[PDB]
């Protein structure tokens, strides 16, 4: 019930947010990107991933 | 009045450290892990690649020849590099590569201001016939993280078109994230036990970034305490 | 029984002529005794504290 | 009390004894923790042999579910008491509103 | 997504990222400060021309 | 410590006699009969039981050749 | 008519607050709701249940 | 008394002991599960929100 | 190549009021600091509050005085709230005696040189007959956090009496901490913050002391990760 709401706010995408267009190098800078406050938890960016 | 410090300091090792601690006082817990968080991910000083001057192209929508991946992909290959500098505070190397097949990062030339930690990371991989690959990339000393699109947006070093700007990480570290979970004193349950998850690329081990932080901290308040 | 009547014998521990059924307080409680009231039958002495 | 009520509470903690309204208007005269002595006024007052009035509280003593029902004053030495006016207060109330 | 997880990987890995998804779902709707007003029920404006 | 039985189910695929023979296994340990195979970590007995069953030290065969040497390694002592 | 009480205080209009964590110190986007709702105590107590 | 020993005797009485909760109206087979205990400070069956 | 803040002006606003300033904060220390004092001042700071009360002629706390108008039970949730500082013991005993029809503040307790009384506009009772008298001896203690007097029972160590009313203890002198960082200016510096820790104690303790002893009390904890012991 409220983890669902968590996730689904976590996995949306918002139009034009703070840090969009950039790209990042894996899932560990995409999440320290967001912790020091310049991009936004829902932005479109391009990463990499294996 | 008179505190409690913590006992039994365990640390772990697996580049990659699980640091513990207890028993911290109770609410003490996150005000530790949250200070040291918002330095390592923040301000630390480092030193990381900034520019690049690819040897023949002039925009990072372009494609350079014979070379596998785009531009859009290589410097996703360098904004990765880890290097660390005793004596400069400025230095350009330079890679001109030849031949065919995976170029690692061993290629660059060998300066006495620079010393790699991780020579066999890939930079690109050639295809035949070309071996025409040359570049000087720009590493220079910093303080946390500053994107490439906030630098141009304010471009005071003025360049030529072709100039390329990467995104500079300068931070040691490549991820940190505490997590606190009650233990007790044997009397008492309103206790705290600390939980330090780090990882670092290489050019510092992970527990002697978590000393020069506490350092960098006890530093802030040296004008206060007795 | 027969055995512990060999466990008085050696410590001469005088079995008692009453047996101790007093009013204890409940557990898991604890506040103080406000008011204590006393009846008896009319016919039997009041103590002291009566 | 409620800080956003709906003004059916004076009926509540009025209607119900467990208020110690008052029953003739006049002076509070001695005020106290456990009691109320209210000088009746003169036209309020029975003609012969007539004199003054009192109100006993009842201090801390058991409901049927084991709570306690206690009562306290909330007027001074000097206020003038109406008919109908709260002298005491109870379990949950407070100025004479129903406070849960 | 924890079905897919059952079928693939079994049991000993499903039953340790049943609970990493309750421990990130908790903490991303905190700081999603996910409130309710009462401006947030917008009604429609042409509702009096329908009725 | 266990979490799960799904390891050593893979050993005994019955679900229903790994109890039985993990139940049995784990009364030598408590009542005196005999040690623990591998290395206890501050466990109980019916986890060092069930721990056991995962690295094939046991299961319901080599229970009873295990014990069944017993009488005849008692015959030395039945004379 | 409600609204315009909380114009008189100050207050803002919408009856949404931005707040601020309590442990880290970041600011809860999109703003929460805080008023001041009488809270009963119903007699369940646990002490009674257990 | 509680004396300050049997707390910590206690902790090892309850090392891998499943104990058995059930809630009142059982209709199928996963009204009743065990569970690891840890000793707690209160008088509430804490419970893991998943199940 | 780092600045360290430097204490500034101490803007007195009231007495329970208060605003102190860190001048000189490197960008990004804003919010390090800040969330970490005022997570350590509104926890740990050491006060005085009291302890326990003695009145003269009652045995419990459900019982009622005659003459005043309150029952006990709320002349101890009044005493809970009552100020003091005491300067060179560790714990006092005050005193209080008065008799006559009017309230007694608490003004009225006996004068000491060590104990000081913030509050002595402070209600505590009423006194409403001509011929009463209330006289106890309250207790005064140093401490921090807070401390139930149902877990301070544990070290009782036989409280022989049964006029012991035992209130509940919530030492500190903090009750609200708001900060807030803006820009800033040293004479040439691209970004430096300033730091405004709008304190709101009551009335107890210094503000200026509170910083010092909130800043020693996070310095002294690092130790443990300077020193990585493993």
């Amino acid at each position: 019930q409220d983890v669902v709401l968590g996730l689904y706010y976590m996995t949306r995408d918002c139009v034009n947010a703070k840090g969009e267009g950039m790209v990042l190098t894996g899932p560990k800078e995409a999440e320290r990107l967001y912790r020091s406050g310049l991009a936004s938890l829902h932005a479109r960016v391009k990463v990499r991933i294996t | 009045t008179e505190f409690l410090k913590p006992r039994l300091v365990d640390i772990e090792q697996v580049t990659h450290a699980k640091v513990t601690l207890e028993p911290l006082e109770r609410g003490f817990g996150h005000t530790l892990g949250n200070a040291l968080r918002r330095i390592l991910l923040s301000s630390m000083p480092g030193c990381a690649v900034t520019e690049v001057e690819i040897d023949g192209v002039l925009h990072e929508y372009s494609t350079k020849e014979g070379v596998q991946e785009d531009i859009l992909e290589i410097l996703l290959n360098l904004k990765g590099l880890a290097v660390r500098v005793q004596g400069k505070d400025e230095v350009i190397l330079t890679l001109n590569k030849s031949g065919i097949g995976p170029v690692t990062a061993a290629d660059i030339t060998h300066d006495g201001d620079v010393e790699i930690v991780k020579p066999q990371h890939v930079i690109c991989h050639l295809t035949d016939e070309n071996a025409s690959i040359s570049m000087r990339i720009k590493v220079q000393r910093g303080r946390g993280y500053v994107p490439a699109s906030t630098r141009i947006h304010s471009e005071e070093d003025e360049r030529p078109i072709g100039r390329l700007l990467v995104d500079a990480c300068y931070s040691p570290v490549e991820r940190i994230a505490y997590n606190v979970e009650a233990a007790r004193v044997e009397q008492r349950t309103d206790l705290d036990k600390l939980v330090i998850e780090m990882e670092t690329n290489g050019t510092i081990d992970p527990e002697e970034a978590i000393r020069r932080a506490a350092t960098i901290l006890a530093e802030q308040l040296e004008a206060f305490v007795d | 029984t027969p055995e512990e009547k060999l466990l008085r014998a050696i410590f001469g521990e005088k079995a008692s002529d009453v047996k101790d059924s007093s009013l204890r307080v409940p557990n898991g409680v604890s506040g103080t005794v406000i008011d204590v009231q006393v009846f008896t039958r009319d016919g039997v002495e009041k103590d002291k504290r009566a | 009390k409620p800080l956003v009520g709906t003004g059916m509470e004076r009926a509540v903690a009025v209607d119900s004894g467990v208020t110690a309204v008052a029953k003739r208007g006049g002076v509070v005269q001695y005020v106290d923790a456990s009691r109320i002595v209210i000088k009746v006024n003169e036209d309020e007052m029975y003609p012969g042999e007539a004199g003054i009035d009192i109100y006993n509280l009842t201090k801390y003593t058991r409901s049927n579910q084991n709570t306690c029902i206690n009562q306290m004053p909330c007027v001074s030495l000097g206020e003038p008491v109406e008919r109908g006016d709260v002298l005491a207060d109870g379990p949950s109330t407070d100025l004479g509103e129903l406070a849960l | 997504m924890l079905n897919t997880c059952y079928r693939i990987l079994g049991l000993k890995p499903t039953v340790i990222f049943a609970d990493q998804i309750m421990y990130t779902g908790f903490a991303y709707a905190a700081r999603s400060g996910a409130s309710v007003g009462i401006d947030d029920m917008v009604i429609p404006e042409k509702k009096h021309e329908i009725i | 410590a266990r979490v799960t039985v799904q390891d050593a189910v893979e050993k005994i695929g019955n679900r229903f006699d790994l109890v039985l023979v993990a139940a049995r296994r784990a009364r030598q340990m408590q009542v005196g009969g005999k040690d623990p195979l591998v290395p206890e970590e501050n466990d109980k007995t019916t986890v060092i039981a069930l721990r056991e069953i995962e690295e094939g030290l046991i299961n319901n065969q080599i229970l009873d050749v295990r014990e069944r040497q017993e009488q005849q390694e008692q015959e030395a002592a039945e004379l | 008519e409600i609204k315009e009480l909380l114009k008189l205080g100050d207050l803002p209009t919408s009856g949404q607050i931005r707040l601020y964590d309590g442990r880290t110190g970041e600011q809860f986007e999109r703003p929460v709701t805080v008023g001041y709702m009488y809270m009963l105590k119903l007699n369940h107590l646990v002490d009674d249940k257990m | 008394r509680e004396e300050a020993v049997v707390w910590d005797i206690l902790d090892e009485v309850i090392r891998e002991h499943p104990v058995l909760l059930n809630r009142a109206p059982t209709l199928h087979r996963l009204g009743i599960q065990a569970f690891e205990p840890v000793l707690i400070e209160g008088k509430a069956i804490q419970l893991h929100p998943l199940v």
